[PDB]
């Protein structure tokens, strides 16, 4: 999918430097970031089932 | 687009930190739904 380019829009800190980043169309839901137990949206359960392309980190 | 973010760049590096610090009030009352009116020294 299309990645959009933009600042993050929510900096946690105050005098965190702004930069162009490539960001998510619309932000993931919390239940979306976590790996070990799935949400509603997608049910993968690890990095197997995700299937990346590249190499993670 | 390359050439309109170009000068968001050159906009957003130069802000004063009084309005990076307005920024922040307004963006967290628009998160939490407060509406971002009425915010606007000693
Ligand atoms: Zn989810």
């Amino acid at each position: 999918v299309e990645y959009v380019k933009g600042y993050p829009p929510n900096s946690p800190y105050i005098g965190s430097s702004p930069t162009l980043c490539h960001l998510l169309p619309v932000k993931a839901p919390f239940c979306c970031l976590r790996l070990d137990k799935g949400c509603k949206h997608n049910s993968y359960e690890d990095a197997k089932a995700y299937g990346f392309k590249n190499k993670l980190i | 687009a390359a050439e309109w973010i170009s000068q968001q760049r050159l906009s957003l590096y130069r802000r004063s930190e009084r309005q990076e610090l307005s920024e922040l009030v307004k963006n967290r009352m628009k998160h939490l739904g407060l509406p971002t009116t009425g915010y606007d020294h000693q």
